[PDB]
RNA sequence: CGAUAACGAACGAGACCUUAACCUACUAAAUAGUGGUGCUAGCAUUUGCUGGUUAUCCACUUCUUAGAGGGACUAUCGGUU
RNA sequence: GAGCCAGCGAGUCUAACCUUGGCCGAGAGGUCUUGGUAAUCUUGUGAAACUCCGUCGUGCUGGGGAUAGAGCAUUGUAAUUAUUGCUCUUCAACGAGGAAUUCCUAGUAAGCGCAAGUCAUCAGCUUGCGUUGAUUACGUCCCUGCCCUUUGUACACACCG
């Protein structure tokens, strides 16, 4: 399934916590300040945790 | 050892592999009113050898009753002409 | 051969003591929205014409 | 100079590559004609974009495809994706794009195929059997 | 002079700044060239059981053994040429120069 | 209707394809309005083609198979048996020559007679297990449109192999006259006999 | 395309070299049936007899088979290559030999029993009724005993 | 590791497994994949107006 | 227009120029025809009998024009292929060397075929304006 | 997801690596190709088509390789929770 | 008979590998040469299945090719209980397989051949490669077993208790 896992979600959570007004409901620009703003390891776990923060990110805009 | 068969016998046909002036002027006038003709048809039709037939569509072919609409090997399809 | 036309609105569920069947509303074509429950082989999903051979039987369920 | 475009057509392993110019209405398929493709069959299959958006878009230019890789009806596949290819990138490079947009509309609403390509790439084999999923065969007594 | 330098190793990222320094070395003394001729890279597979006996599954192990190949054309006058040959071993890598 | 030429010659029996219609060589794809008003959505038709061969990704979805052209599925369904995997080419030439010698005979569009026929050949009504424990049991159900098409396909393509096995009578033909056997219904026909021996046996189990 | 009539000449069965033969066949598949010859001797021989291989054996002239038996008994004198043979150096009196319908089984019998009276491995197998070439014995082949 | 070693009764087999540190690896990866840095946003003290710094 | 033939197609092009060459004059044979297999793998000789001489002779000049330089080992690995070994299974095999040596040197001799450095054989000048208008007598003979 | 005498963690899974696909965007290359010039063969010659040619050179990298890179995260929309 | 298209991959230095070409031989094969330490030459591995034309004819028959007989070559110090290959001849079971049972959801099954491993010679084996390319599901726990929870137990070498 889509499910992911708790690496996505925290880091997620802990990026809308810090750093929610740089960003936006954009995933290319969240793609692309994610990748200097945090250091990942692996290319594809950066796009998940763009995906996951634009869906937060959505979720936070209407409630 | 068993078979689970039965392997009775059968007619062992005698179809035709050369012919005479009987099934000659047979066939002539014979392959007409056959809307569908082709090795297999004349075979079945006509009890005779399947070069019998092939060689007897040549000749058909080239007089003109039967009209081809495809001249593929191993499946020939033919008319009648009208 | 007096057959029936009816159309599945509702698909319920698969039945049969091993998956192979299926649950289905169907609605009467002739004489609308006079609904039966019966039951299917093959695949089918809803809005699924079908040809029943007589009308007047519903089987509820299956092992 | 001359108005001109180079594309290509992939498959399984077949890769068919259409130089496309400004000539006389010529078509060639390894310095072959598109009537001698060769299996009789899927000769009309590789006909039938031409069909489709009629001759008239194939009256002052010349197409010229060379092919290699895999089966006869790879290579089939491989030319009409490069020639469908090609006409559509020569009326993207010079004419409108009004007349290359209603070109690949039709040449896509009557299938993928001509354009997009078949993504299906073979899987490997793995031990334990003679293919990809078929394991040989399992015995107890 | 028309010389011939060719890497053969396996630690790709070894060779490739020997080819960087190489080039940039070259390029900076303002020589003729062509680019790294990066050929195909060739894959040693040997493919064994796990199993040192003969029982438990057929199970079958392949390893490899990935080797890569780069070359490059050059023209030099002899002094600059063996000093551009006595520098750049990196280890792992493998050269050799041929000429003609 | 012109006829263009250009430095390559083309048949112009093909560019007459081109401008007014795709067909095969000959046939008309229209006019085959099918009488099943439950088998129509899972058949497919106004959407022609030239050949009975493309690479179309069907079984990735579930009724993705129902949007594949039907002469399509007859193809596919023709090369089995084992010798005969792969063989799309030998298929596609069985069903040039079997379309052939259905328009020959029964003069109408021998597209229209395998729609027909298929129609005809559908089992509607089946039947289907009950466990019990110690025995088994049926119990007979409905059939749903694209069962019926599959289940037609498969019976008049195994009822035409059988039939040309170990005979004279080509595949093509024996397939041919199958079809137009089915399209009347004939009681003769594999096909039908099966039909209504399986809608005997769901009959007794009803 | 060429059609003629076959009147008496015909016949159902003939006889070449103590053993029926069948008409309403093709003659080269005809002279296969006789023993001692195969397709490719048949078709060979046909051809060197210098007739119709199109035309099936009931309708043909005793001329012609007469010649394609003279050829058949005496082949390398009618210029066949010397490797079509059944019997290439003889070990009696080292001459290319063609052995016949009749004599195939008498001559197969001839060169087994001399191995059986020289007391040979493959003479012994021959006799007692095993496999001679060395074959796997263990597991197939039950049903023949 | 792996090791053998030799008692009057037997061989006993020895491994050895060393995770050692990812940050001090100093050429390959230095980190792990499920471990992330979320560095800190140093926060500013607003506008209070608008207003300019000429050059 | 002009013509070659790549612009003709295979099988009646062939046919055409083997019938041609049968009909013109003395080309060649080997005196062995009649006789063999064409193979080791072929279980049977051809039908054609008399014939087949010229249709290989007439492949093998279509073929060599088609390509620049050709071999006896390339044209018995073209010319061969399945054979059944009995009961196990099928196997590529080459053709009879013989017969392509042969056939090639018989072309090499009517001059349509020429021996060509860097190994092999080519197509003559001569070679290619006698096939190439054999190929434009061949697409007008339908009419 | 949350529920909660449990809180916080670790291994396994996932992450990761290889391979397959996409890149007419970068680096490029007779040990891969392409086009063009000359030399040259054939057919039609009327304009052209099909070819051969490393010392004939000129240019390009779409196909071919590889390096760094990019790309998909279920994106967007509609239901359902 | 013609057409006739792949991909993975392997190769000789103080050795005798892959071997192109031309010449001889029906063929296996021989021969004199060549190129290659390799994207370079073997090799575009011109593979097979396939297609197009004909021959066949429903005939244990041109299906099928075990079984045997004779001869010609190659590998090897040595081939005898035939290494293998080539040629001719002999042409047996086998007419779709019984209770049962295996594998399989997409370029997958299945058909097809190819290289590599073994290797002086020997593939019906295996590991990989590509060529042609389906039908049938998108479910269920009914069978065979797995995971979690609740429950029962006289079980703990644990239901083969």
């Amino acid at each position: 399934g889509r499910v992911r896992t708790k690496t996505v979600k925290r880091a997620s959570k802990a990026l809308i916590e810090r750093y929610y007004p740089k960003l936006t409901l954009d995933f290319q620009t969240n793609k692309r300040l994610c990748d200097e703003i945090a250091t990942i390891q692996s290319k594809r776990l950066r796009n998940k945790i763009a995906g996951y923060t634009t869906h937060l990110m959505k979720r936070i805009q209407k409630g | 050892k068993k078979k689970w068969s039965k392997k009775s016998m059968k007619d062992r046909a005698q179809h035709a592999v050369i012919l005479d002036q009987e099934k000659y002027d047979r066939i002539l006038k014979e392959v007409p009113t056959y809307r569908y003709v082709s090795v297999s048809v004349l075979v079945d039709r006509l009890k005779i050898g399947g070069s019998l037939a092939r060689i007897a569509l040549r000749h058909l072919e080239k007089e003109g009753i039967i009209k081809p609409i495809s001249k593929h090997s191993k499946q020939a399809i033919y008319t009648r002409a009208t | 051969t007096p057959v029936t036309l009816a159309k599945v609105i509702k698909v319920l569920g698969r039945t049969g003591s091993r998956g192979g069947v299926t649950q289905v509303r169907v609605e009467f074509l002739e004489d609308t929205s006079r609904t039966i429950v019966r039951n299917v082989k093959g695949p089918v999903r809803e809005n699924d014409i079908l040809v029943l051979m007589e009308s007047e039987r519903e089987a509820r369920r299956l092992r | 100079a001359v108005p001109s475009v180079q594309t290509f057509g992939k498959k399984k392993s077949a890769t068919a590559v259409a130089h496309v110019k400004a000539g006389k209405g010529l078509i060639k398929v390894n310095g072959s004609p598109i009537t001698l493709v060769e299996p009789e069959i899927l000769r009309f299959k590789v006909y039938e974009p031409l069909l489709l958006v009629g001759l008239d878009k194939f009256s002052n230019i010349d197409i010229r495809v060379r092919v290699t890789g895999g089966g006869h009806v790879s290579q089939v596949y491989a030319i009409r994706q490069a020639i469908a290819k090609g006409l559509v990138a020569y009326h993207q490079k010079y004419v409108d794009e009004q007349s290359k947009n209603e070109l690949k509309k039709a040449f896509t609403s009557y299938d993928r195929t001509l354009l997009i390509a078949d993504s299906r790439r073979p899987e490997p084999k793995k031990f334990g059997g003679k293919g990809a999923r078929s394991r040989f065969q399992k015995s107890y007594r | 002079i028309k010389i011939r330098i060719t890497l053969t190793s396996t630690k790709v990222k070894q060779l490739e700044n020997v080819s960087s320094n190489i080039v940039k070395n070259a390029e900076q003394h303002n020589l003729v060239k062509k680019g790294p001729v990066r050929l195909p890279t060739k894959v040693l597979k040997i493919s064994t059981r796990k199993t040192p006996n003969g029982e438990g599954s057929k199970t079958w192990e392949t390893y490899e053994m990935r080797i890569h190949k780069r070359y490059i054309d050059l023209e030099a006058p002899v002094q600059i040429v063996k000093r551009i040959t006595q520098i750049t071993i990196e280890p792992g890598v493998d050269v050799e120069v041929v000429v003609a | 209707f012109t006829p263009v030429v250009l430095a390559t010659p083309i048949p112009e029996e093909v560019q007459q394809a081109q401008t007014e219609i795709k067909l095969f060589n000959k046939w008309s794809f229209e006019e085959v309005e099918v009488k099943d008003a439950s088998l129509v959505d899972y058949v497919q038709v106004r959407q022609p083609i030239f050949v009975a061969h493309t690479a179309g990704r069907y079984a990735n979805k579930r009724f993705r198979k129902a949007q594949c052209p039907i002469i399509e599925r007859l193809t596919n369904s023709l090369m089995m048996n084992g010798r005969n995997n792969g063989k799309k080419l030998k298929a596609v030439r069985i069903i040039k020559h079997t379309l052939d010698i259905i328009n020959v005979l029964t003069d109408q569009n021998p597209i229209q007679v395998v729609v027909d026929a298929i129609t005809n050949t559908g089992p509607r009504e089946d039947t289907t297990r009950v466990g019990g424990g110690g025995a088994a049991r049926r119990q007979a159900v409905d059939v749903s449109p694209l069962r019926r098409v599959n289940q037609a396909i498969a019976l008049l393509t195994i009822g035409a192999r059988e039939a040309a096995f170990r005979n004279i009578k080509t595949i093509a033909e024996t397939l041919a006259e199958e079809l137009i056997n089915a399209a009347k219904g004939s009681s003769t026909s594999y096909a039908i006999k099966k039909k209504d021996e399986l809608e005997r046996v769901a009959k007794s189990n009803r | 395309s060429l059609v003629v009539q076959e009147q008496g000449s015909f016949q159902h069965i003939l006889r070449l070299l103590n053993t029926n033969v069948d008409g309403n066949i093709k003659i080269v598949y005809a002279l296969t049936t006789i023993k001692g010859v195969g397709r490719r001797y048949s078709n060979l021989v046909c051809k060197k007899a210098d007739v119709d291989l199109h035309k099936r054996a009931g309708e043909l002239t005793q001329e012609e088979l007469e010649r394609i038996v003279q050829i058949m008994q005496n082949p390398t004198h009618y210029k066949i290559p010397a490797w079509f043979l059944n019997r290439q150096n003889d070990i009696t009196d080292g001459k290319d030999y063609h052995t016949l319908a009749n004599n195939v089984e008498s001559k197969l019998r001839d060169d087994l029993e001399r191995l059986k009276k020289i007391r040979a491995h493959r003479g012994i197998r021959h006799f007692w009724g095993l496999r001679v070439r060395g074959q796997h014995t263990k597991t197939t082949g039950r049903r023949r005993a | 590791a792996t090791r053998h070693v030799l008692m009057r009764q037997g061989v006993l087999g020895i491994k050895v497994k060393i995770m050692r540190d990812p940050a001090k690896s100093r050429t390959g990866p230095k980190a792990l994949p499920d471990a992330v840095t979320i560095i800190e946003p140093k926060e500013e003290e607003p506008i209070l107006a608008p207003s300019v710094k000429d050059y | 227009p002009g013509v070659s033939v790549r612009d003709v197609a295979a099988q009646d092009f062939i046919n055409a120029y083997a019938s041609f060459l049968q009909r013109q004059g003395k080309l060649e044979v080997p005196g062995y025809v009649d006789i063999v297999k064409t193979s080791s793998g072929n279980e049977m000789p051809p039908q054609d009998a008399e014939g087949w001489f010229y249709k290989r002779a007439a492949s093998v000049a279509r073929h060599i024009y088609m390509r620049k330089q050709v071999g006896v080992g390339k044209l018995n690995k073209l010319y061969g292929g399945a054979k059944s070994r009995g009961v196990r299974p099928y196997k590529h095999i080459d053709a009879s060397g013989s017969i392509n040596r042969k056939v090639l040197q018989a072309l090499e001799k009517i001059g349509i075929v020429e021996i060509s450095p860097k190994g092999g054989r080519r197509i003559s000048e001569n070679g290619q304006r006698d096939l190439d208008r054999i190929a434009a007598q061949t697409l007008e003979e339908d009419e």
